């Protein structure tokens, strides 16, 4: 199960 | 004992073309799951165990939706990060992304982690408290200020703590046929000369799972590495793993020898002599 | 950008017995960038519909890769693996050796 | 801000509709929102990058949304029909405002599918006295101003006193009334009050006007009827004070 | 599935009000509540992670996810606070968020005293066109739409002086002269008294 709903941009 | 769901994100770079390829994977334990392409027609992810088959729908849209989403993330990382080392447009640029939790012999949470990385090197990592940010270099920094403002730390924890670790918990029952199976290894020994006054012995465990493994040489009860070669574990490509080690002996002293074989999946220690 | 030349692993799914049907893999592995050449020999000439695991990595970060397909070994066929990447001047052969 | 068009949009059913949004610049993250009246939200598409994330709440059939560049989104149906009738709301934001729950929105769309344009008409538009009674012992100034039958209830009422737009005093009604059976073709009526000193309404040099701005037929729309075209306009009703 | 009621709830100027929502999914794990005017986008007031309190001025959010049931507490209520209050979920795979219908909350202001006054008033442009005007009544009384005829009839909207501070009820009502005017126009509804003649 992924995390989300997304990750921020470096 | 103790488990792992772990997820592996790849981007890679092509000037030239269209996108980057994006690839993700996910692991419990030593066992794949799932996986995407960018490249693959489904557009899609997809199962690669028999377990998670069972999900229903949403699992699988939410899934789908959430790599997508990850993939459009590292497309930005992967022209900023250029930009940040001032590199060429021109060459090819990799981003990669690895984050899970470990969880006990008693399925409790133990360890989390969430790690970042270009070109092959550490750029950015959660530390062990899952509150603050080991960060590689200066271009690294920016990211982690970024970051800290954003107050990005505290979302990862709630995951990696919380929903990581009741997932993989459910991924275990659901998958105990196989996730909690233990595939004792098959073992044997073989024997190869030079001309005279040496010989190598070479012992052999085959078809086990999980994939941690021990395989011990000692000469008359002595624990000796000297001159001790174990090759890396390998997959066998039916869900089980393979390894070999092997000793160069005076050749006449062959029965002095012993190879030591440790597994979970066995009650007690194998031990292995060259009987000819 | 640095770089890995990837090790290399041939060998068979289960002990090969001449006649009989099995899979020859060959494990990549230790290698950045990702992008890397593998085919499957027999007698010199590259098998068709090889097949591969989806792209993973290690601690370290570098990558690995498992390549494989369905192979009845016999006596005479010579089989190897072959290998190419941005880190090697040509590619790379390994035999396969049944002992190993 | 978020910068959405058009405003209003009345139009007849088989129509193409195209709603347009620009985000805020440097914000990632688009949604297109559509909301019912007397109900809530729902999310229609949101974009990250440009690229459509999650659409699950698209209509099956006559919707289509794009996002050709970071600062450009468009929705659109073709061919309308009267129960996308609605006001289309978009918003944007960034990864760190989302973490929050926090997203920024226009204006919003209002539009108007409407089964046949022979049913718009434009207010007629009157303004009545102060009363004589109530002017002495309450020593206010007092006025009312009445916008009857328009469909479709696309409004906005506003007093001008001098050449200046006024809100202290004012108080119109946050709904239209019917002149109806219940039955969505009706047309619709508006009132307004306004108040200031009472010395104001019986002496001075007291520029005084209640203006309803009407969104109704645009220039495209073919018209034959032989009474004036209903189009988008303002119409006003005024008065000056001490006046039987 | 997000259950709201809708209904309209018509409080006094000071008093607590509670709104809430009921839902089923039990994978929603962020919980808002937007307040949206009549014809404006909707405002985030409160927003929760987790089940638990939100304290914020006059504001309390909480969340309850074993009885799959959130609520908004305003203590105080102003009539600023008139709007329609939303609820709005999500869980973690997606930022779509899922609303509630709505609850359209009016706050009655306060109104120090009472003058209530009934009076007729003539069109500007030529006569005989009427409409009564009802104001100055309190903030209790209350007044019903005419299922009556077809005579047409506003509720009540409050006017608001600024600087000078005055505020004010006032209600609509018309009908073409068929001569039933004034008296029998409250034969719907009315509370106090005064009045022309």
């Amino acid at each position: 199960y992924l995390g989300g709903p997304d990750f921020p941009t470096i | 004992g103790s488990h792992s769901m772990r997820y592996f994100f790849t981007s890679v770079s092509r000037p030239g073309r269209g996108e980057p390829r994006f690839i993700a994977v996910g692991y419990v334990d030593d066992t794949q799951f799932v996986r995407f392409d960018s490249d693959a027609a489904s557009q899609r992810m997809e199962p690669r165990a028999p377990w998670i088959e069972q999900e229903g729908p949403e699992y699988w849209d939410g899934e789908t939706r959430k790599v997508k989403a990850h993939s459009q993330t590292h497309r930005v990382d992967l022209g900023t990060l250029r930009g940040y080392y001032n590199q060429s447009e021109a060459g090819s640029h990799t981003v990669q992304r690895m984050y899970g939790c470990d969880v006990g012999s008693d399925w409790r949470f133990l360890r989390g982690y969430h790690q970042y990385a270009y070109d092959g090197k550490d750029y950015i990592a959660l530390k062990e408290d899952l509150r603050s940010w080991t960060a590689a270099d200066m271009a690294a920094q920016t990211t982690k200020h970024k970051w800290e403002a954003a107050h990005v730390a505290e979302q990862l924890r709630a995951y990696l703590e919380g929903t990581c670790v009741e997932w993989l918990r459910r991924y275990l029952e659901n998958g105990k046929e196989t996730l909690q199976r233990t595939d004792a290894p098959k073992t044997h020994m073989t024997h190869h000369a030079v001309s005279d006054h040496e010989a190598t012995l070479r012992c052999w465990a085959l078809s086990f799972y999980p994939a941690e493994i021990t395989l011990t040489w000692q000469r008359d009860g002595e624990d000796q590495t000297q001159d001790t070669e174990l090759v890396e574990t390998r997959p066998a490509g039916d869900g089980t793993f393979q390894k070999w080690a092997a000793v160069v002996v005076p050749s006449g002293q062959e029965q002095r020898y012993t190879c030591h074989v440790q597994h979970e999946g066995l009650p007690k220690p194998l031990t292995l002599r060259w009987e000819p | 950008m640095i770089q890995r030349t990837p090790k290399i692993q041939v060998y068979s799914r289960h002990p090969a017995e001449n006649g009989k049907s099995n899979f020859l893999n060959c494990y990549v592995s230790g290698f950045h960038p990702s992008d890397i050449e593998v085919d499957l020999l027999k007698n010199g000439e590259r098998i068709e519909k090889v097949e591969h695991s989806d792209l993973s990595f290690s601690k370290d970060w570098s990558f690995y890769l498992l390549y494989y397909t369905e192979f009845t070994p016999t006596e005479k066929d010579e089989y190897a693996c072959r290998v190419n990447h941005v880190t090697l001047s040509q590619p790379k052969i390994v035999k396969w050796d049944r002992d190993m | 801000g978020v910068i959405q068009s058009p405003r209003h949009e009345v139009t007849e059913m088989g129509q193409q509709v195209t709603l347009r949004c620009k985000p805020i610049s440097g914000h990632d993250y688009l949604f297109w929102y559509r909301q019912t009246m007397m109900r809530g939200l729902e999310l229609l598409i949101y974009f990250n990058n440009n690229v459509p994330i999650d659409d699950s709440g698209m209509p099956e059939d006559r919707f289509s949304a794009k996002m050709p560049n970071a600062s450009f989104s468009t929705l659109k149906i073709q061919p309308s029909e009267p129960r996308d009738s609605a006001v289309y709301f978009c918003a944007s934001s960034l990864w760190e405002k989302l973490a929050k729950n926090i997203q920024y929105f226009g204006a919003g769309t209002r539009l108007s599918v409407l089964e046949d344009l022979k049913n718009v008409f434009p207010p007629e538009v009157a303004v009545f006295e102060p009363s004589e009674a109530e002017i002495s012992h309450t020593q206010k100034a007092t006025l009312v101003c009445l916008a009857t039958g328009f469909y479709p209830d696309h409004v906005e009422l506003s007093w001008w006193v001098n050449g200046k737009e006024v809100h202290s005093g004012v108080c119109t009604d946050p709904q239209p009334l019917k002149e109806q059976p219940a039955l969505n073709d009706s047309r619709y009526a508006l009132s307004s009050r306004l108040r200031v000193s009472a010395t104001f309404w019986q002496d001075p040099r007291n520029h005084f006007r209640c203006q309803v701005q009407f969104y109704g037929l645009s220039e495209n729309d073919e018209w034959t009827q032989d009474r004036a075209k209903p189009v988008t306009q303002i119409v006003s009703a005024e008065a000056w004070g001490r006046a039987d | 599935e997000v259950e709201q009621d809708p209904g309209p709830l018509s409080v006094p100027e000071g008093a607590i009000v509670s709104l809430n929502c009921t839902y089923s999914n039990s994978a929603f794990q962020y919980f808002m509540w937007y307040r949206q005017y009549s014809r404006k986008g909707p405002e985030l007031l409160m927003y929760t992670y987790s089940s638990g309190n939100k304290e914020d001025g006059r504001f309390t959010a909480q969340v309850d996810k074993s009885s799959k049931y959130i609520s908004l507490f305003i203590r105080d209520s102003q009539p600023s606070d008139s709007a329609t209050y939303l609820c709005a979920m999500r869980g973690d795979s997606s930022y779509k968020l899922i609303f509630g219908s709505g609850t359209r909350l009016l706050v009655r202001p306060d109104i120090q005293n009472p003058d209530p006054a009934v009076y007729q008033l003539r069109d500007s442009k030529s006569s005989d066109k009427s409409v009564c005007l009802f104001t100055d009544f309190d903030s209790q009384t209350n007044v019903s739409q005419s299922k009556d005829s077809d005579v047409y009839i506003t509720d009540k909207c409050v006017l608001d002086m600024r600087s000078m501070d005055f505020k004010s009820n006032s209600a609509v009502a018309w009908s073409n002269k068929s001569d039933f005017a004034c008296a029998n126009a409250f034969n719907n509804s009315i509370i106090p008294e005064d009045t022309f003649f």
